[PDB]
RNA sequence: CUGCCGAAGUUUCCGGAUAGCAGAAACUCAGAUCAGUUUUAUGAGUAUGUAAAAUGAGAGUUUCUAGUGGGCCAUUUUUGGUAAGCAGAACUGGCGAUGCGGGAUGAACCGAACGUGAGGUUAAGGUGCCGGAAUGUACGCUC
RNA sequence: AUGUAUAAAAAUAGAGGUAGGCUACUCUCCUGUAUCGUAGAAGAUGGGCGAUGGUUGAUGAAACGGAAGUGUUUUAUUGACUUGUCCAUGAAAUUCCAUGAAUCCAUUGCAUACGACUUUA
C-alpha cells in the first residue's frame, strides 16, 4: 500500500504491474483495478517490454484442493529467497533492464516511484486531481 | 511519520431516524472534508472500517474491524448514509471511523 | 473608505457559474442589483447582485450605460487586464489556481523542490 | 427567562375554548 | 418565477353574437394553466362573462424587449385589506416587468401581508422621464453620482483560525 | 422562629472560630497584624467613670460586667502566601 | 435615504484626530479625549471640513448625526474659547459660605438655611472654580468641557436644594445667571 | 471542513446561543472543546434587558430548602456552560459524555496561551448582527449579578496579552528573517510555475 | 393456538315483530341488469322532480339465522333569541370495532388506514441545538 | 492516535505594517484551498559530491513561566540520523481486498438520645 507502480498490460481483470525492482522493489503483480489509483504522471514507455508471458496461469497458485497449511518450516519454505524459480528475477531483470532507460531520460521519475504516497492534513481526496 | 493513512478520517454521527424511531442498519457517517452531497458522490461505494481495541488477543492481536460501505448522501451537509457488516454500537456514536480509497475508480 | 459601488468600478465575481470572472459595474439598478459587463465572449452582459461579487479597489473611467463593445474598448485602453494582475490579491488567486489543477506528480516535484528550498535556512548570526 | 408575567403558550383546554370563541364570534355576526 | 402572459378570449359564438368581442389582458402568473384561470376571473368580474360560455383563443407569453435596460416601472393595484378595499400605486426600478411584479408581490406581501389571490395588478406603465418619478428612493438611485459602499455585506468549514476582515 | 440568618442550625463544625473576613489590606500603613487568639477565664463586673458626652449619667460611675481572657503571647512558626485567580 | 451627511468646518485648533472613533481634539487652550463609539457614523477627514457620514441610515440612526456634530462642535468650542458659567448666590436671611479647595474643584457650602451640614461637592474633571469680585456672592465656573461645566453647575444647584418649604415664599437657593464663553 | 481532537475557542465576539448550538453539536461528534475568555462574550439585546432575564432566572427558588430548587451560577463560563448543557440530552449518558468534553473558562489560562485560539464565523457577533443593535457583554452581565472576580480576570488578562505581544514580536522578528532568506534561494523563482 | 368472514350502532308497527345491515342453503340469470355517480331531454318551481347516454361492476331473487335498536363530536341551513352564554331541529360527516407519521404532551387537529421483511419514494410536519434534515437562496418588515 | 504540526492584539463606518517626522508615506488585507512539515525493507546497506546546516537521544547547566505556572528558551558536551545533490546494492511466493499513623479498648466534659465533638494517655 502506498508503493506507485508502472502498469504493464491490461490482463482480463487486473493489470499486471511492477514498480523497477532496483527502484521499489516491487514485483510483477496482478493488482484489481478497483484497488488502484491512476496519476496524470507522464506516461513510461511499454512497448519495449514483452508481456505475452504474463497470463493468468502464469501469476496463478498451486492448487491445493486441501485446508492443510500453517507450519514452522512452510513459512520457512517460500519467501523471497526460494521457492521461485531463477527465470521469475530473470524476466522482471529484463523488465527492469528494458524500463530502466525511459524513467531515467525523463526527470524526477526515479524518486517518485521511490517514494511512497500518503494523505496528509488538509488533504481531500475528492478535490485532488491525481 | 508522514507515510501512511491512505484513509480519509470519518466520524460516526447517529443512525438513520426520524424523531422517534431509530433504524441501527444504517448508520449517518460525516466524512471530514466533504461539505455537499455532490462532494459525497465521490465517496460512494467506499469501504469504511470502524476500528476498536479489546482485551482478548484473537488472532494473536487486540485490534478489531467491523467493515462497511458507504451508499448514499444523507442530507446536505456531506453526510452519508453506511451499511456495516454488524450494525455499530449505540456507543460509538462520535468515535473515528476509516473511509479507505477502495474500491477506487479514479 | 476605499470601495463605492459606482459606474464604472470593477468587481470580481463570487458567486455563480462566473465566479472567478472580472466585470465592471456599467449600471447601478437599486441598492440590491447592478448590471455588469466584461469584455470576455463567454462572460455575457447580465444583471447581478452585489452579494454575489466582491468590489475591487480597481475603477475604470466609463460613461453610465455604455454598450458591450464601448466597455471592451474603454477596458483596453485603460488595460485593466494586467492592472488586476499588478495586484498581489490577483498574484494570490491565480497561485491559488494554479495550485489545486496540480497533480500528484507536479505536487511529488513540489515538496523536493521547497525542500530544497528549505535546506538552506542560512540566517547571519 | 422569558419576562412575561403569563406564560405565553396556553393550555389545550385553554387554545380549544378560543376555537370556541371565534365560534362564538360567527354566531354573533352570522345569526346573534 | 412569474411569468407575463398575453390572454385573449371571448364568448363562444351564438345566434345573439355570432361575432363576440375578443378581450385582452397582460397578466402575471407562474404557468400559463394559472394567467387562463386568472385571466377568466378578471373577465368574470368585469364583463360578466361565464367560464363555460366562453373560450380561451390565445395565450401567449411576453418575454421583455430590452431586459438589459434599467427602467422603472409604476404599477397600480387594489390592495385588498382588512376592510377590502383600497388603491395603491408603487414605483420599482428594475429591468424587468416581471422582476418589477415580483418585487411588488414581494413587498405587498411583506409590508401588508397581502396574498396573491386577495392583489390584483391593474395596470403596470414604464415611466421613462425621470421627472415623473414621485418616489423619493427611486430619484436617489436616478442620481447621476450614485455612489454607495456597499451594505448588508457580512462577508462548511467551521472553526475559522483568524478572524473574519468584514471590510476592504 | 428567630432569625434565619442563622438557619443551618447546626453543630459548627469547628472548636475554635474560624475568622472569615480580614480588613482589607492596605499598602500605606506599615506592616502589622490583625487578629489574636485567647482563652476565656470568666468576667467580673467593673466600676468605670461615663465620659459620654451627650448622655443621662455623664461624668458619673457606672457597673460593667466585663469578660476576662487570658491571652498569652503566641509564637510565629511560619508564614502563608495567598496569591489571587479567578477562582 | 442612501445619503445622509453634515459638513464641519474645523479652526486653528490643531489635531481632531478620530482614530477609533475617538476625537482627540487639540487646541490652543487644551486637549479633550471623547469617545464616538456609541454612533455608527463615518468621520471622514479632509484638510479644514469634516464629514459626518450615514449610509442608508433609519430616522432614529440619522438623528445621532447632528447629535454628534454638535457634540463635536461643543469640544471644539471648549478648547479654543472655553466655556463659563456664571453662578450668583441667592439668600434671604443666612449668608451661604463657599470655600474652594485645590483650585476650586471641591466647593464646600455651609450656613444654607441655617444648615449646620457642610455641603462638599466635587467638580468634575476640567472644571475649575473661583469667585469673582467684580460681583458679591459670585461663582464662576470655567473650564473646556460644556458637558464638564454644566453637569458640575447642576449639581451644585441641586445640593442646595429646598425640600418641605413652599418654593413660593422661600427663594434660597443657588441659580446660574449665564452661560458664555471665557473669551 | 475537519476536526481537531482538541479545539480552544476565543470567545471574545462571539454570540451566546449560536457559539453554545456549534459547541454542543461538536460535543455530541466526538470532539473535546475549551472555550476560553467566556467573560467577553455578546448577548443580543440591551444590557437592562438581559440583567433583567437573569433575574427572572435567579427568581426560581423552592419552598422547601431553596438547595432542592436550581443552582444559579453567576461565572460567565457558568452562562456559557448552562447555554450548552440545555442543548445536550444531559439526562442521558451520551448527553453527559458530550459535557465532560467542554471546558469553558474565564480569561485564557497557562496551558491555553500558548496554544492557537480558533473562532466560529457562524457566531461571530459582526457577522451576525446588523449595525446599531444593542448588545451586552456576559462579563459585565456577570459582574452585576454576583459574579466577584471581574478585575482579577482583567488585570490577569492585561498581563497575558503584554506576554502574547513580547512573544509575537520575536516571533514576527524571526518570521522577517526567514522572509528575507526566502528570496535568497534561486529555487524559489527556479520553478514558482506550481504556484508556490 | 392459528386462520377466514364480519356488523348494527335504527327505521316502521304494537318489551315482541317486520325491515335494514352479515352469512349460509337452494334456485335463474351473462342478446342482464344494477349503481350513496355524472350528463341529456322533458316539464315545473340557481336548485327541484320525471325520463333517457357516460363510467363502473356479472347482476338477480327466495327461504332461515345470528348479532344490533346507543351515544359523543363537528360542518351547514334554519328557529328563536341574551348584557353574554346558548337553546331547538335538520344535514351528512368523524369517533366509535383502528393501529401508525406529525401536532413538545392529548378521545375528538393535520396525514394515513395494518401479514412478515429488503430497497426506493413520499404525505402531514419539518431542517440552529436537543433531533433525522439548508446557521439555504432572494426581497421586505420588527427592537 | 495515525503529522494527535501551528499561541499577537484590537477594530469591523478598519486595521497591520515598511519607510519616515502625535502628523506627512506608500504597500498589504478580500480567512487556513495558508504556513510548517512530508522520498527512504514504519523506512534497510555502503560509496561519493556540496554544505557547515537541520532533526533529535542521553548528560551538564543557568535564565523564564503562579491563572490551573508542569512548560518555554539559551545553551556546554556526547551519541546518532540527514533526502542538500548524485550513485551503487537489498526488497519479492504476503505471486488480486482483509489488520508512619488512625481507630477500638481507656480518659476528659469546653460535648452528648445514640454516633459524633473537645481533651489526656
Amino acid at each position: 500500500r502506498g508503493k506507485r507502480v508502472v502498469v504493464l498490460s491490461q490482463l482480463e481483470d487486473t493489470l499486471v504491474v511492477t514498480g523497477p525492482y532496483k527502484v521499489n522493489g516491487v514485483p510483477i503483480r496482478r493488482v484489481n483495478h478497483r484497488y488502484v489509483i491512476a496519476t496524470s504522471a507522464p506516461k513510461i514507455d511499454v512497448s519495449g517490454v514483452s508481456v505475452e508471458k504474463f497470463t493468468k496461469a502464469y501469476f496463478a497458485k498451486q492448487k491445493r484442493s486441501g485446508p492443510v497449511k500453517k507450519d514452522e518450516a512452510f513459512f520457512a519454505e517460500n519467501a523471497p529467497k526460494n521457492a521461485l524459480p531463477a527465470e521469475r528475477i530473470a524476466d522482471q531483470k529484463a523488465v527492469d533492464a528494458k524500463l530502466l532507460p525511459a524513467i531515467k531520460a525523463i526527470p524526477n521519475m526515479k524518486e517518485y516511484l521511490a517514494a511512497s504516497f500518503a494523505l496528509s492534513n488538509g488533504d481531500r481526496p475528492h478535490l485532488m486531481k491525481f | 511519520a508522514q507515510g501512511h493513512r491512505l484513509y480519509v478520517k470519518a466520524k460516526h454521527l447517529s443512525f438513520q431516524r426520524s424523531k422517534h424511531v431509530i433504524h441501527p442498519g444504517t448508520s449517518i457517517v460525516k466524512i471530514e472534508g466533504c461539505d455537499s452531497k455532490e462532494e459525497a458522490q465521490f465517496y460512494l461505494g467506499k469501504r469504511v472500517c470502524y476500528v476498536y481495541k479489546s482485551s482478548k488477543a484473537v488472532r494473536g492481536s487486540k485490534i478489531r474491524v467491523i467493515w462497511g460501505t458507504i451508499a448514499r448522501p444523507h442530507g446536505n451537509s456531506g453526510a452519508v448514509r453506511a451499511r456495516f457488516v454488524h450494525n455499530l454500537p449505540a456507543k460509538t456514536f462520535g468515535s473515528s471511523l476509516r473511509v479507505m480509497l477502495y474500491p477506487s475508480n479514479i | 473608505f476605499k470601495r463605492y459601488v459606482e459606474v464604472g468600478r470593477v468587481v470580481l465575481v463570487t458567486k455563480g457559474e462566473y465566479t472567478g470572472k472580472l466585470a465592471v459595474i456599467v449600471d447601478i439598478v437599486d441598492h440590491k442589483r447592478a448590471l455588469i459587463d466584461s469584455p470576455c465572449s463567454e462572460f455575457p452582459r447580465q444583471v447581478i447582485r452585489y452579494g454575489s461579487v466582491v468590489l475591487t479597489h480597481i475603477v475604470m473611467k466609463l460613461p453610465r450605460g455604455a454598450r458591450s463593445g464601448i466597455v471592451a474598448k474603454k477596458w483596453k485602453a485603460q488595460d485593466v487586464c494586467n492592472k488586476w494582475a499588478s495586484s498581489a490579491w490577483a498574484k494570490k488567486l491565480e497561485a491559488k489556481k494554479v495550485r489545486s489543477q496540480l497533480n500528484d506528480f507536479d505536487r511529488f516535484a513540489v515538496m523536493r523542490l521547497k525542500k530544497q528550498r528549505r535546506e538552506q535556512v542560512n540566517v547571519a548570526v | 427567562v422569558s419576562l412575561k408575567k403569563k406564560s405565553k403558550r396556553r393550555t389545550t383546554r385553554l387554545r380549544s375554548r378560543i376555537e370556541k370563541k371565534a365560534a362564538e364570534s360567527k354566531r354573533k355576526q352570522k345569526r346573534a | 418565477a412569474l411569468k407575463e402572459y398575453q390572454v385573449v378570449g371571448r364568448k363562444v359564438p351564438t345566434e345573439h353574437e355570432p361575432v363576440p368581442k375578443l378581450f385582452r389582458m397582460r397578466l402575471f402568473a407562474p404557468n400559463e394553466s394559472v394567467a387562463k384561470s386568472r385571466y377568466w376571473y378578471f373577465l368574470k368580474m368585469i364583463n360578466k362573462v361565464k367560464k363555460a360560455t366562453g373560450e380561451i383563443v390565445a395565450i401567449n407569453e411576453i418575454s421583455e424587449p430590452k431586459p438589459l435596460k434599467a427602467k422603472v416601472f409604476g404599477i397600480w393595484i387594489r390592495y385588498d385589506s382588512r376592510s377590502g378595499t383600497h388603491n395603491m400605486y408603487k414605483e420599482f426600478r428594475d429591468t424587468t416587468r416581471v422582476g418589477a411584479v415580483e418585487a411588488m408581490y414581494a413587498d405587498m406581501a411583506a409590508r401588508h401581508r397581502a396574498r396573491f389571490r386577495s392583489i390584483r395588478i391593474l395596470k403596470v406603465v414604464e415611466v421613462e422621464k425621470k421627472e415623473d418619478v414621485r418616489r423619493n428612493y427611486v430619484k436617489q438611485l436616478l442620481n447621476p453620482h450614485l455612489k454607495f459602499p456597499l451594505p448588508h455585506r457580512r462577508t462548511k468549514k467551521v472553526f475559522a483560525p483568524h478572524r473574519p476582515s468584514t471590510f476592504y | 422562629h428567630g432569625s434565619l440568618g442563622f438557619l443551618p442550625r447546626k453543630r459548627a463544625s469547628r472548636q475554635r472560630g474560624k475568622v472569615k473576613a480580614f480588613p482589607k489590606d492596605d499598602a500605606s500603613k506599615p506592616v502589622h497584624l490583625t487578629a489574636f487568639l485567647g482563652y476565656k477565664a470568666g468576667m467580673t463586673h467593673i466600676v468605670r467613670d461615663l465620659d459620654r458626652p451627650g448622655s443621662k449619667m455623664h461624668k458619673r460611675e457606672i457597673l460593667e460586667a466585663v469578660t476576662v481572657i487570658e491571652t498569652p503571647p503566641m509564637v510565629v512558626v511560619g508564614v502563608v502566601g495567598y496569591v489571587e485567580t479567578p477562582r | 435615504d442612501i445619503y445622509k451627511d453634515e459638513t464641519l468646518t474645523i479652526p486653528k485648533g490643531v489635531t481632531v484626530d478620530i482614530k477609533a472613533r475617538n476625537v482627540t481634539v487639540t487646541g490652543p487652550r487644551g486637549t479633550l479625549k471623547q469617545n464616538l463609539r456609541h454612533v455608527d457614523i463615518e468621520m471622514k477627514k479632509q484638510g479644514n471640513t469634516i464629514k459626518f457620514i450615514v449610509w442608508h441610515g433609519s430616522r432614529k440612526h440619522n438623528a445621532c448625526i447632528r447629535s454628534v456634530y454638535s457634540i463635536i462642535n461643543n469640544m471644539i468650542i471648549g478648547v479654543t474659547q472655553g466655556f463659563r458659567y456664571k453662578m450668583r448666590l441667592v439668600y434671604a436671611h443666612f449668608p451661604i459660605n463657599i470655600n474652594l479647595t485645590e483650585n476650586g474643584t471641591v466647593v464646600e457650602i455651609r450656613n444654607f438655611l441655617g444648615e449646620r451640614i457642610t455641603r462638599v461637592i466635587k467638580c468634575l474633571p476640567g472644571v475649575t472654580v473661583s469667585i469673582s469680585s467684580a460681583v458679591k456672592d459670585e461663582i464662576i465656573l470655567e473650564g473646556n468641557s460644556l458637558e464638564n461645566v454644566s453637569q458640575s453647575a447642576a449639581n451644585i444647584k441641586q445640593i442646595c436644594n429646598v425640600r418641605n418649604k413652599d418654593i413660593r415664599k422661600f427663594l434660597d437657593g443657588i441659580y446660574v445667571s449665564e452661560r458664555g464663553n471665557i473669551e | 471542513s475537519e476536526f481537531q481532537k482538541v479545539v480552544v475557542i476565543d470567545a471574545k465576539g462571539h454570540l451566546l446561543g449560536r457559539l453554545a448550538s456549534v459547541v454542543a453539536k461538536q460535543l455530541l461528534g466526538g470532539q473535546k472543546v475549551v472555550v476560553v475568555r467566556c467573560e467577553e462574550l455578546n448577548i443580543s439585546g440591551h444590557f437592562f434587558r438581559n440583567k433583567l432575564k437573569y433575574l427572572a432566572y435567579l427568581r426560581k427558588a423552592c419552598r422547601y430548602n431553596p438547595s432542592r430548587g436550581a443552582f444559579h451560577f453567576r461565572a460567565p463560563s457558568r452562562i456559557f456552560q448552562k447555554a450548552v448543557r440545555g442543548m445536550l440530552p444531559h439526562k442521558t449518558a451520551r448527553g453527559q459524555a458530550a459535557l465532560e468534553h467542554l471546558q469553558a473558562v474565564e480569561g485564557i489560562p497557562p496551558p491555553f496561551d500558548k496554544q492557537k485560539r480558533v473562532v466560529v464565523p457562524a457566531a461571530l457577533r459582526v457577522l451576525r448582527l446588523k449595525p446599531g443593535r444593542k448588545y451586552c457583554t456576559v462579563g459585565r452581565l456577570s459582574s452585576e449579578v454576583g459574579w466577584k472576580y471581574n478585575d482579577i480576570v482583567a488585570k490577569l488578562e492585561e498581563r497575558r496579552k503584554v506576554k502574547s505581544a513580547a512573544f509575537y514580536q520575536a516571533k514576527l522578528a524571526k518570521q522577517k528573517k526567514i522572509a528575507s532568506a526566502k528570496e535568497a534561494s534561486p529555487v524559489n523563482q527556479k520553478l514558482s510555475q506550481f504556484g508556490y
